[PDB]
């Protein structure tokens, strides 16, 4: 089954400039035709450009011929965008699918799409605190718990409870920024009668800093 | 009947004697392949490359034969079609 | 340089109800438009193309019509999973062009959100610094605000509100309300409040505590 396979994420200076790789596997990549896009939070999706694999032969869309341009590699199956001299209007998500002709003519397959971050701001783990509630116990049919990942700017964190195992009544927030740095929330509701005596831990991972944390709710009183 | 080839790409016209052509196009090419699709009511030949249409070949009663190229998306006629005049501007048609 | 326009730009409906989502392009393109739907931060996903046609795996209450400058996207008997942006796209020349999109929500009864205030973590003043939380689960509709009150006097600066998209199980929202001050600020004050004013109720929804 036809496949695209794209990195997460990427951070990149301004000015510098970056390379974007899609492979692809579960059709004939010569006899294809590959097409990129994107997509900036929140305003919608741009046509990049299309290339046939077997020449090279390309088609730009006119305000980005002298930002991107698209390659590729018969020999991994790979297809290539290089972003030149980056600034902040590149930070965005940029997509490659395939586009079938024949009687569809249309993108019938695309890839998860690769995060794109243009700031000279670094790299940051960040601190986890728990999230006990105020003194006392003795309350209804339920309780609802907390954690708090604040002061990162490498952009994404993956947080969940008891390793996976709690997920049921989770409401895990978007991050913002501000001053360069990502906040981020998490909150859990479970019954009055399983806290504190069955533990309760939120896993924070960030891949961008090499960090993992484990933080158990202890209660406060 | 005639046939024309270039390369792995192979044009067969032939009359059925009784006043009716029918135009076949075959490419032995695994990629950037051509294939054709014959529409008998206004004898015009549909070449595509890989699945996308690229050129439409007319092959009137007239003797004569016209081609005109598609835009770059794949999707409709442009500019005014024109004559074919020796085989050596008809082998540039079916690259 | 076809321009496409979608209307409306957004809408709110009822489980069951049939909506219809509407495309106009600058220029008559005949036939050679697709629907794609995204849902919230997962990938474009193809519906029709050719204008009329399905895209294998889509369930039969979703068709398109139309053809020259107007096309309609119809849902019948709309499912709680239909919760998405929807996006017309014109092939009939380059560049390709997508319209602004379409964003659907479910229409439900309103709902008074469930609050839960935190006092700083031990481990947070353990390096100068405090942040307040204050959790706003599971209300409808999406508006509200939220204030913050030290001491009976109200705080600006320092906030920071997140929200989640529509929640596809209840058509409920969620939100979370963080206020970020410095050690010795926190401990210059000792009651901390998080009211909310929602349409649920004239009286605002209050949550705070103090030290003891």
């Amino acid at each position: 089954q036809v496949q695209l396979q794209q990195p997460g994420s990427v951070l990149v200076r301004p000015g510098a400039s970056v390379k974007l790789s899609c492979k692809a596997s579960g059709f004939t990549f010569t006899s294809s035709w590959m097409h990129w896009a994107k997509q900036r939070p929140g305003q919608g999706l741009e046509w990049i450009g299309e290339i046939h694999p077997n020449s090279g032969n390309t088609h730009y869309n006119e305000k980005f011929k002298g930002k991107a341009t698209l390659t590729v590699d018969t020999s991994s199956s790979t297809a290539y965008v290089d972003l030149s001299s980056l600034t902040s209007e590149d930070s965005a998500v940029y997509y490659c699918a395939r586009m079938r002709y024949g009687d569809y003519y249309a993108m019938d397959n695309w890839g998860q799409g690769t995060s794109v971050t243009v700031s000279s701001a670094k790299t940051t783990a960040p601190p986890v605190y728990p999230l006990a509630p105020v003194c006392g116990d003795t309350t209804g049919s339920s309780v609802t718990l907390g954690c708090l990942v604040k002061g990162y700017f490498p952009e994404s964190v993956t947080l969940l409870w008891n390793s996976g195992s709690l997920s049921s009544g989770v409401h895990t927030f978007p991050a913002v920024l501000q001053s360069d740095l990502y906040t981020l929330s998490s909150s859990v509701t479970v019954t009055s009668s399983t806290w504190p005596s069955q533990s309760i831990t939120c896993n924070v991972a960030h891949p961008a800093s090499s960090t993992k944390v484990d933080k158990k709710i202890e209660p406060r009183g | 009947t005639v046939e024309i080839k270039e390369g792995t790409v192979t044009l067969k016209r032939e009359i059925e004697k009784d006043g009716k052509v029918k135009v076949f196009l075959n490419d032995t090419a695994g990629s950037n392949k051509k294939t054709g699709k014959w529409e008998d009511s206004t004898s015009t030949l549909t070449i595509s490359a890989d699945s996308k249409k690229t050129k439409d070949l007319v092959f009137l009663t007239d003797g004569t034969i016209t081609v005109q190229q598609y835009n770059t998306a794949g999707t409709s006629l442009e500019g005014s079609a024109s004559e074919i005049k020796n085989l050596s501007e008809l082998k540039n048609a079916l690259k | 340089d076809i321009q496409m326009n979608q209307s409306p730009s957004s809408l709110s409906a009822s489980l069951g109800d049939t909506i219809t989502i509407t495309c106009h392009a600058s220029q008559n393109i005949n036939v050679w438009l697709n629907w794609f739907q995204q849902k919230p931060g997962s990938i474009p996903k193809l519906l029709i193309y050719m204008a009329s046609n399905l895209h294998t795996g889509v369930p039969s209450r979703f068709s398109g019509s139309g053809s020259g400058t107007g096309f309609t996207l119809t849902i019948s008997s709309l499912q709680p999973e239909d919760i998405a942006t929807y996006y017309c796209q014109q092939g009939q020349s380059f560049p390709l062009t997508f319209g602004g999109g379409t964003k659907l929500e479910i229409k439900r009864a309103d709902a008074a959100p469930t609050v839960s205030i935190f006092p700083p973590s031990s481990e947070q003043l353990t390096s100068g610094g405090a942040s307040v939380v204050c959790f706003l689960n599971n209300f409808y509709p999406k508006d509200i605000n939220v204030k913050w009150k030290i001491d009976g006097s109200e705080r600006q600066n320092g906030v920071l509100n997140s929200w989640t998209d529509q929640d596809s199980k209840d058509s409920t929202y969620s939100m979370s309300s963080t206020l970020t001050l410095t050690k010795d600020e926190y401990e210059r004050h000792n009651s901390y409040t998080c009211e909310a004013t929602h349409k649920t109720s004239t009286s605002p929804i209050v949550k705070s505590f103090n030290r003891n």
